[PDB]
């Protein structure tokens, strides 16, 4: 029980708790205390053995190896006891009184009984790793326990604990399956019929065009098969490259990535889970410790409480039609699928395929497909899954809530485990009696609606009845900002990347977003590659060869262009829409020409949050890492509320059949023996980061400099001088919008100015220099021989009633489809949303956004500033634009120029590294990372700075929330301080350094970095945290002249690989690291970095926001460059640094001090004249 | 002790241990001196002692557009039953005993409001069974049809100076909708039919009472008989449905529009320390209310205060005028052309949510009904001859973002100017351009006008017509579904949803016992109209949620090709599907007003909160008040919306609850909570194809609890800039098989259900968890 | 207990044959001793 | 304890730096707390 000097304070990496400030009658602190010694090695311990039968060998083995304790320090911060379980001999639990009331008096202490707490075999020798306290209950404290194995899960052996991805030349394509899918002549009959005949009932316009597709679907009398059921007909069969060319987890995944336990294997090893357990604790007087209650932390008490449709992952409610559709386009089925998310999978990677998906696939007879059949590939909670999901506890009353860590103790290279819900232990009786329980944030988070946020809108946060959006998060914490409870860190959001799907025929051209929605590549960000997109994500495979040849230009199913799009014209509508009526057993595939762009995409197919809970129609998947910062009120009393167990209803699960699925709703009334209604408003506001929303975010991106240089993304401070990476305010050229489209009520609608004047930005196409306001169809998309689309051609015109036949596309079009355009008037022309947005806020934080490359630094292929990049020529191939390729949001030269890549901004002699728009032969490009290594995972402490402020160590920035409890019109609401040691910046894993981050006495929060506690690497490419296995891209040769009039054309780069090993070399990061003058430490020392110095009016952009002579972009923009030089003004900077000797490893913080290793314990010179009267006097 | 409503006319007192009081059941009708006709309407609890509201089966009111005392009883038929209020007190056990009784007599009439009255008529109401079809009226004459004339296309742009609409660019704006068919509309001597037109735009009368008598009232009843063998092709029988409202009858034949009037006029009560206050229901229009002073005399008649006196204060006064340019045409140059706007009234009618009081202050909410002017010319005659002249008020796309500036907006102020425009590769139904604003630059001012041709001035009489739901035009067009849906937004790229301020307006407001004695002294004003002012009222455009209709799925700037198709824009067109017991998508309801006292404690010197909740169509509303002043929430910052509104969405559970069930609202003082009871016994027994319900049977709770940063928590709470919010969930309390009579709040921590599953009584007994509950099996004694 | 508003009692008598108070047996059926509590009578 | 004449107290100051109250810990050797017994020290 003494205070035992060879223990010395740490922090455990998943929650960054090192100790508690105790409030009360009693203060001090309660911190993590351990054995520092070294001479350890897991290797002794060899591997037949299972899994389990190891990991009790590694434990024993740990057990008379470390040695861990929670020792209590007094408000001075000067030790006065240990509490040491495995030290612990015959342990007592308190004596109850007659209510479970413990016996207790401030001097004698507690009473106690002699008999041992539960279980104490188990939990003697485990790790605690968190303390919280009760807010009403004195003297009940709570720890929170963990195996030694969970903390030494990275030094197991590499058999055991493995990495998901791959290890004589290299070639990144090689574990992709490309092959597009073929006409399949049997199945011929399969073909989606065109109708005979449109319906009138009061409607007269006429158009010559191929009518309506007919879509029947008839349930009639058989068990096992349907009347009709034509979203079951696929006219098309996988390629046969030496091999069907298909997702088969068998063939590909040879040594497979399986989880350390299963989730059954945890719940049944009582000391292999974590366990929680509440403890009494009065340090001035004679009996002052005694335990409580002893309570597991049980996995399948959260996987019990899954919604059902997690039963049946491979599948989503749209059923057959898009089990199809992703299917042969070489994609992942489902809402979450194990090949994209294989950590919360009991089997890993040997599921990691589109097979047994819940649902009869694949029948010789397609009306026996849909039906409801045997599933064994289930969401569960394993090891690594689970682990993260265990730290940062909350008491709110008599209920101890777990919403888990950021991970980072079972994270891997290729890995990605998160928290998926919450835990709750609900204490009864005075404390005596305990009940666990666990439930999802899917439903937690049910209620979001865009009116609880004021920053972006219609972000990927929506669900429905079947929980597809799976949010999961890397949490920074869970406390009190005052009034309000808050939930803060990084969350994973639903996917927007793979939304806009492949028309079958482009699979091999597209690799990158073939890859991402094969959960090859891990990568979140929309990657510009929109050539070979199917004008809709939802059209059947029935309706793909309807125009087979494409001379037709295939009005159901064609190659996505928003030039050749439909007018809105009622005639228009009425010949092609409302013409074709749907009913009870029949729906129409419209010869309507729809057709958009990144926005368009994402506003009709992704899971875009609106005004009511549960409304999203379509949710694509769901993010590989949290893509998204998030911060979120919440409903305290409904927490402590809600019931134990979750009961849901038929309304949760998928239709047995696609008869039930055809006229499904999107909301359904709950069963009256069901709760799962109840979980869904917990969230009460939410916020994603600044408040900001559209192209007014972007000119904030810009502001903000990248850690790696601390050059800003604008390049503003110096006609070949560099233009900005996010935005369009003075990039390009002046288009005026009234001239765009039908042209017609626009002038004062979307700008409130005269001038309806738009930056077309980086890239555009004009019909020449003179004519610069709208681009009239003369980048009309041609087809392969006989090659022009005809406006004026038979099809192409709707007659009404009177014969005034018009054709139905649009005289003049925008000024630019690049991966910029931001087009106010056309959502079909714009290609910047929102979702991107948040993503890259995130990734310029952490510094991690891929730029497209070309040349490398290497000799006979480099790239020269002078000569090869001409920033004036930005609507040429002169300006180095890809427009294939690269990140979808930004100008990729202004990044590389921003990473320094080419230029001295990184490197004093120029590396060389960059893209050069070709006008002479086939361009070959892949995408490279920055050189930095910092992850989405790499979330903190959660520190509340003041009643209405917090904030958290994010990467190597300290991100403050200014105005989210309590927002003020006219400011960000976002404070930045960056970390200034370069060799943490430039470090392989920076994130091992991170100590905590703690609220000091003076005001400020500050963190611990010890840059000696940098782990190395343990190694053709090498895994990093931040590598990404990008795929090679092929484009023809770019034109010398109206170059990006048209979407840039790629062709096969299945055998592109072999000509770009410079490139390859690149995908690892210490090979950019080295070319960047990064190579190797070329230093830093051990001590504390603190915040920027911030005041009331830090963050006042008011001036900068609102307005119509300028559009509130445009004056922001202006505002930004006025204070480039004063950044501080706006509280984006560096965090300053004080050097501390030796080897940071904690801190013990008490509401009076907190002392770095628990050092400088001093009397307190205020109190020391003030004492008692002695008794005997 | 709590007290429970047995039945229709007896109360029994029960202990905080979910035990009956012995003789305790007390026939309160009988004890209030009052016959078998009359049932108890309404209880509330004040000075220790219950008020109660009773209302007779048996009355009967008539209306004689001749003569001075133009409403009054038919003694005649013994049809001379007026509803009372009565206080009865304790005098210990439980033995209760009559204090005072106060009669409400009929309203008094003048001969400016006689005049209106005289030509008044009145939409049959809307129904749990009303579609959207029913509702759907067909389209008016278009802007360029009534000044102009038919052939006169091309000519607008040089002939538009003359009739004041100077720079107009809609000449195919709808002027109103046709009322030779469609919903009834009745005089207040007339009666409505039980008979509801499936497609309004083809089938039904509309005011002609004469042509539905003679010949489409016997197709009615061979398509739609009652109790089935009928067809229902084109009509739909709601007797049961009407009845299950409030309807009274004489036999099959309901009572006329006056009488109805009156019965449901006296459905809510609230009482103060000097006054005892009577609106109507949520079903239909309430067009007076009543102030009864509680010092009145024995037998002395309390005469009710008309709203159409009432002067609301409806946020600004350009969201006033509104409303009170389209009550009617103010040109009499005729004779007979009186409506309420003509003879200075203000809005007659109003939906009410209910009413409530806290600290002597009475607060009221509801839905402002409809009222437009229409033609009764009857002959060459005039362009808008059989219809109602009625339009959108939409703010304009080029409109000031920012609160104030989009309510004051002068689209469509004085006449119709929205429509259909194609914008860029979208379109709206909300006219682009606003002031000197055209596509070209600056044009000179854009003029509205009255649907009304200068030359036919003199012969044409433009007398008053009320909606039975918060829809102003109800003409077969698609800005009629955008303003209905609030589906109309800017497209600057900081999105707002434009607002109507004419259909779906949402009125609320704290009245003062000052307030309340001049309501009073205009019901006992003789001779001139005397005019009332509520200061602390506000007004705020409240649709109905888009996703309650199919074909909807988000509300943007930007519509899909396919929302400007028929199936989805026009009423007719539109199909529903709601799950809040309405087979109508448009029209938005509200019920339960109930305020309560905030338990959680405020700032030293500072006077304690309360709020008010009421439940609407899709969600839960929130009205915040600020107590040092007893006046409605406010902030500095007119950009944005007042403060003292807030709104927050229901889920699946909470948008399955029948709003037509509802029966009590409840609030828990130590808790701040609110409990909503629904009793589905409450239900119609048979549909509009007469086909007999099979779910009349169980109940349903929801719980409504504060959310947000309250008022005087802190010195940094003093002010507010964000409206605090309200929570509806579903409580956990429910039946399908039982059939409810009541619900002890027995503690905090626990709460007792009575209800009969088979005649014998049980008392169930539910875990209180701070507002979620679960049933304990134990606790069964 | 003034928080839980609860009240133990026991009832007495004074016996004309000893001037004793002696406590009422018959009382509560379960013997003199009774409590008086709110709904919280839940235990 | 009345019975007993005990008094058991701990000694709190107001900090200047943070305007709360906090325990004088070298009020007695042990800590902040203390007893006030009337010879019932055995």
């Amino acid at each position: 029980q003494a205070v035992d000097e060879t223990l010395t304070p740490w922090t455990w990496n998943n929650n960054n708790f090192s100790s508690l400030k105790i409030t009360g009658e009693n203060p001090g602190s309660f911190g993590l205390v351990r054995s520092q010694n070294d001479n350890l090695n897991i290797s002794s311990v060899t591997k037949s053995d299972d899994n389990l039968k190891y990991l009790n060998a590694v434990e024993k083995y740990l057990d008379g190896q470390q040695n861990f304790a929670i020792r209590r320090y007094d408000n001075n911060g000067r030790a006065l006891y240990d509490i040491n379980l495995a030290k612990m001999e015959n342990p007592s639990t308190v004596q109850r009184g007659l209510n479970g009331e413990p016996i207790f008096d401030p001097f004698k202490g507690f009473g106690l009984t002699g008999n041992a707490p539960t279980d104490w075999n188990e939990i003697k020798g485990k790790v605690p790793v968190e303390v919280v306290q009760s807010p009403h209950s004195p003297n009940l404290y709570f720890v929170l326990l963990v195996p030694k194995v969970a903390l030494e899960y990275h030094n197991l052996n590499n058999q055991v604990v493995k990495e998901s991805l791959e290890v004589s030349s290299f070639n990144p394509t090689q574990r992709l399956q490309k092959d597009s899918p073929v006409k399949d002549s049997s199945k011929q009959g399969e073909k989606l019929s065109e109708t005979t005949a449109s319906s009138m009932s009061s409607g007269m316009a006429t158009s010559t065009r191929a009518k309506a597709l007919k879509v029947e679907v008839e349930r009639g009398s058989q068990s096992d098969s349907l009347l009709k059921n034509d979203f079951a007909k696929k006219p098309l069969k996988h390629k046969n490259s030496s091999g069907e060319v298909k997702l088969e987890a068998e063939k590909e995944f040879t040594e497979a990535w399986k989880p350390l336990l299963t989730t059954d294997q945890i719940a049944r090893e009582k000391g292999m889970g974590a366990t929680v357990v509440s403890f009494y604790d009065a340090p001035y007087s004679e009996n002052h410790t005694a335990f409580g209650l002893v309570d597991h932390i049980d996995p399948k008490k959260m996987v019990e409480n899954y919604p059902p449709s997690w039963k049946t992952p491979k599948w989503n409610h749209h059923g057959i039609w898009d089990y199809n559709a992703r299917n042969l386009l070489l994609q992942t089925t489902g809402f979450f699928n194990p090949r994209r998310h294989p950590e919360w999978f009991d089997e890993g990677q040997a599921k990691a395929d589109n097979t047994s998906p819940g649902f009869k696939v694949g029948d010789t007879d397609h009306k026996k497909d849909g039906f409801k059949k045997n599933s064994s590939s289930p969401i569960a909670l394993p090891f690594e899954a689970y682990f993260a999901n265990i730290g940062n506890m909350v008491a709110i009353g008599n209920s101890v809530f777990i919403f888990g860590g950021n991970g980072h103790a079972t994270k891997m290279f290729t890995t990605n485990p998160l928290s998926i819900g919450v835990f709750r232990i609900k204490y009864t009786d005075n404390f005596s009696k305990s009940s666990v329980t666990g439930w999802p944030y899917a439903v937690l988070f049910g209620g979001l609606i865009n009116p609880q946020t004021n920053g972006l809108k219609d972000l990927p946060l929506g669900t429905n009845r079947w929980f597809e959006y799976v949010p999961r998060m890397a949490v920074s914490g869970v406390k009190w900002v005052g009034n309000q409870l808050v939930l803060a860190g990084t969350l994973t959001m639903g996917d927007t990347a793979t939304v806009p799907r492949l028309k079958y025929d482009q699979l091999e051209k597209h690799l990158n977003l073939v890859a991402q929605g094969q959960g090859l590549l891990r990568e979140d960000l929309q990657i510009f590659t929109p050539y070979g997109w199917a004008n809709r994500p939802d059209i059947p495979v029935g309706a793909w060869l309807q125009d087979e040849m494409g001379s037709k230009f295939g009005p159901h199913y064609f190659l996505n262009n928003p030039d050749i799009q439909d007018n809105v014209n009622n005639d228009t509508v009425e010949a092609l829409i409302s013409s074709y009526k749907n009913t009870d057993k029949l729906k129409h595939v419209y010869p309507y020409r729809y057709s958009g762009l990144y926005a368009w995409q994402l506003f009709n197919w992704s899971n875009k949050l609106t005004n009511t809970p549960l409304s999203a129609n379509f949710v694509n998947e769901n993010s590989y890492a949290p893509n998204s910062l998030f911060a979120a009120i919440l409903n305290e009393d409904l927490l402590t509320g809600l019931s134990d167990k979750i009961f849901y209803g038929k309304e949760n699960e998928f239709a047995e059949n696609e008869a039930d699925r055809f006229n499904q709703l999107l909301s359904l009334n709950p069963n009256p023996n069901t709760n799962w209604a109840r979980y869904l408003n917990v969230v009460q506001r939410f916020t994603t980061g600044p408040n900001l929303d559209s192209s007014t975010f972007d000119q904030f991106l810009d502001f903000l400099p990248w850690i790696g240089n601390g050059k800003p993304f604008s390049n503003s401070p110096s006609s070949s001088t560099p233009l900005p990476t996010f935005s369009n305010i003075n990039v390009g050229v002046k288009s005026m919008i009234t001239q765009h489209l039908n042209k017609e009520n626009t002038r004062w609608v979307f700008i409130p100015n005269f001038s309806p004047d738009i930056w077309t930005g980086a890239g555009y196409r004009v019909q020449s220099a003179n004519q610069k306001n709208g681009i009239p169809f003369e980048q009309v998309k041609p087809s392969n021989n006989s090659t022009p689309f005809d406006p004026n051609s038979d099809d192409n015109k709707v007659t009404p009633s009177g014969g005034s036949s018009k054709p139905t596309t649009y005289p003049a079009l925008p000024n630019s489809i690049s991966p910029t355009s931001d087009w106010i008037n056309a959502l079909t022309f714009t290609n910047k949303n929102n979702p991107q947005r948040n993503q890259l806020l995130l990734r310029s934080l952490l510094g991690t956004i891929p730029v497209l490359i070309n040349k490398s630094g290497d000799s006979n292929d480099q790239f020269n500033k002078d000569s090869e990049q001409k920033w004036d020529k930005t609507e040429t191939n002169e300006g180095n634009l890809p427009g294939f390729g690269e990140v979808n949001g930004l100008y990729n030269a202004a990044l590389l120029h921003t990473y320094g890549f080419f230029g001295t901004n990184t490197n004093s002699t120029d590396p060389k590294i960059g893209f050069k728009a070709d006008s002479s032969s086939s361009s070959s490009s892949t995408l490279v990372g920055s050189g930095l290594n910092w992850t989405s995972q790499d979330v903190g402490n959660l520190v509340v700075i003041n009643d209405t402020s917090f904030g958290f160590q994010l990467g190597g920035w300290f991100i403050t929330f200014t105005d989210f409890i309590r927002p003020r019109t006219g400011y960000l609401g976002i404070t930045l301080s960056s970390l200034q040691d370069q060799t943490i910046i430039w470090a392989d894993q920076p994130w091992t350094s991170f100590k905590g981050s703690y609220l000091d006495s003076d005001g400020t929060p500050k963190s611990l970095w010890d840059p000696t506690a940098l782990k190395s690497l343990p190694n053709n490419p090498t895994l990093s945290p931040s590598f990404q296995l990008y795929q090679p891209n092929k484009v023809k040769a770019y034109q010398t002249t109206n170059t990006y009039n048209k979407l840039i054309e790629p062709v096969d780069a299945t055998s592109a690989a072999t000509n770009m090993t410079s490139l390859l070399k690149l995908l690892t990061t210490k090979n950019i690291k080295a070319k960047l003058g990064k190579g190797t430490a070329s230093n830093n020392g051990g001590g504390v970095s603190q915040t920027i110095n911030t005041i009331t009016t830090t963050g006042n952009i008011s001036e900068g926001l609102k307005e119509e002579t300028s559009i509130q972009a445009e004056t922001l923009k202006k505002f930004f460059d006025s204070k480039q030089n004063n950044k501080s003004e706006i509280g984006i900077g560096d965090s300053t640094f004080t050097k501390m000797d030796g080897k940071l490893t904690g801190v013990v913080s008490t509401p009076l001090v907190n002392l770095i290793n628990g050092q400088g314990a001093t009397s307190d010179s205020d109190t020391e004249k003030i004492s008692f009267k002695p008794g005997n006097q | 002790t709590f007290l429970v409503k047995e039945d229709s006319k007896n109360v029994t007192a029960y202990t905080p241990f979910a035990t009956p009081i012995t003789d305790s059941k007390s026939d309160l009708v009988s004890l209030a001196q009052l016959d078998s006709s009359y049932q108890i309407a309404d209880q509330t609890i004040h000075n220790t002692n219950l008020f109660v509201l009773f209302k007779s089966r048996d009355v009967k009111v008539k209306y004689e557009s001749s003569g001075s005392n133009n409403i009054s009883f038919d003694s005649t038929s013994q049809g001379e039953k007026p509803s009372y209020v009565v206080e009865f007190t304790n005098s210990t056990g439980i033995k209760w005993t009559m204090v005072k009784k106060y009669q409400l007599d009929v309203p008094n009439v003048s001969s400016d409001m006689n005049q209106v009255l005289k030509n008044l008529i009145l939409e049959q109401p809307l129904t749990k069974y009303t579609l959207n079809s029913s509702l759907a009226k067909e389209k008016g004459k278009t802007q360029r049809e009534v000044h102009l004339g038919s052939g006169q296309a091309n000519q607008w742009t040089s002939q538009r100076n003359q009739h004041d609409l100077n720079n107009n660019p809609s000449p195919n704006a709808s002027t109103g909708f046709k009322l030779t068919t469609g919903n009834a509309y009745r005089k207040l001597s007339e009666s409505w039919p039980i008979y509801e037109p499936i497609d309004g735009t083809k089938q039904g009368k509309g005011k002609d009472s004469s042509g539905w008598s003679s010949t489409e009232e016997n197709e009615a009843k061979n398509d739609a008989p009652s109790v089935s063998s009928g067809t229902f092709n084109k009509y739909l029988n709601t007797k049961q449905a009407l009845e299950s409202i409030g309807i009274l009858f004489d036999d099959q034949t309901p009572r006329n529009v006056i009488t109805q009037l009156y019965y449901a006029s006296t459905s809510k009560l609230a009482v103060t320390n000097n006054h005892i206050v009577v609106m109507g229901n949520s079903f239909l229009p309430s067009m007076w209310y009543w102030v009864v002073e509680r010092s009145a005399q024995e037998n002395a008649s309390n005469k009710p205060t008309w709203f159409a006196n009432t002067n609301l204060d409806w946020g600004e006064d350009k969201q006033k005028q509104f409303v009170e340019n389209q009550l009617g045409y103010k040109e009499t140059t005729s004779t007979n052309s009186h409506n309420f706007h003509s003879k200075s009234f203000t809005q007659p009618a109003y939906l009410i949510s209910g009413i409530d009081s806290v600290n002597d202050q009475i607060i009221f909410s509801g839905f402002k009904a409809g009222s437009v002017g229409y033609d009764s010319s009857s002959s060459s005659s005039s362009s808008t001859k059989d219809q109602a002249l009625a339009w959108s008020t939409t703010t304009s796309l080029d409109s000031k973002t920012g609160y104030k500036d989009l309510v004051t907006n002068d689209t469509g102020l004085n006449g119709p100017i929205n429509g259909s425009f194609s914008i860029q590769d979208t379109f709206s139904f909300v006219v682009p351009y606003s002031g000197n604003h055209t596509n070209n630059g600056t044009t000179g001012p854009i003029k509205t006008a009255y649907p009304v041709k200068k030359d036919q001035k003199s012969t044409v009489k433009i007398n008053s017509l009320i909606n039975a739901t918060p829809l102003n035009s109800y003409g077969d067009e698609g800005i009629g579904v955008f303003d209905a849906l609030g589906l109309n937004y800017n497209f600057k790229s900081n999105q707002e949803r434009l607002p109507s301020r004419t259909d779906q307006i949402f009125v609320y407001g704290i009245v003062s016992p000052n307030e309340l004695r001049s309501a009073k002294s205009s019901a006992d004003s003789t001779g001139s109209d005397t005019k009332v002012n509520w200061s602390n009222t506000q007004s705020r455009y409240l649709p109905v949620p888009y996703n309650y209709s199919e074909g909807i799925i988000d509300a943007d700037g930007f519509k899909r090709p396919e929302n400007r198709g028929a199936s989805v824009t026009t009423f007719s067109g539109l199909k529903s599907i709601a799950p809040d017991g309405f087979a109508n998508s448009i029209a938005n309801f509200s019920v339960g007003l109930k305020a309560g006292i905030d338990p959680n404690p405020v700032m030293s010197g500072k006077k304690a909160n309360y709020g008010a909740v009421v439940l609407t169509r899709g969600g839960v509303v929130r009205l915040n008040f600020n107590p040092g002043n007893d006046s409605l929430l406010s902030t500095t910052d007119n950009n944005i919306a007042p403060i003292s509104f807030s709104f927050t969405p229901f889920t699946a559970a909470e948008s399955a609850v029948d709003l037509t069930t509802f029966k009590e609202v409840t609030y828990n003082q130590e808790s701040g909570l609110w409990s909503y009871i629904f009793d589905s016994s409450l239900k119609p027994s048979h549909d509009g194809k007469q086909t007999p319900v099979t779910d009349n049977m169980g109940f349903s709770v929801i719980t409504v609890s504060r959310t947000g940063i309250e008022l005087n928590q802190d010195q940094a709470t003093t002010t507010l800039d964000v409206a605090p919010s309200a929570l509806a969930v579903q409580s956990g309390i429910q039946s399908t098989t039982q059939t409810l009579t009541g619900v002890l709040p027995l503690s905090e921590e626990f709460s007792a259900v009575i209800a009969k599953d088979s005649d014998q009584n049980k008392i169930d007994i539910y875990k209180n968890n701070n507002g979620l509950f679960e049933i304990d099996t134990q606790l069964s004694n | 207990s003034v928080e839980n508003q609860t009240l133990g009692v026991r009832l007495e008598f004074k016996d004309p044959q000893t001037q004793q108070f002696i406590p009422v047996l018959n009382a509560s059926s379960t013997g003199p001793q009774t409590v008086f509590q709110p709904f919280n009578q839940w235990a």
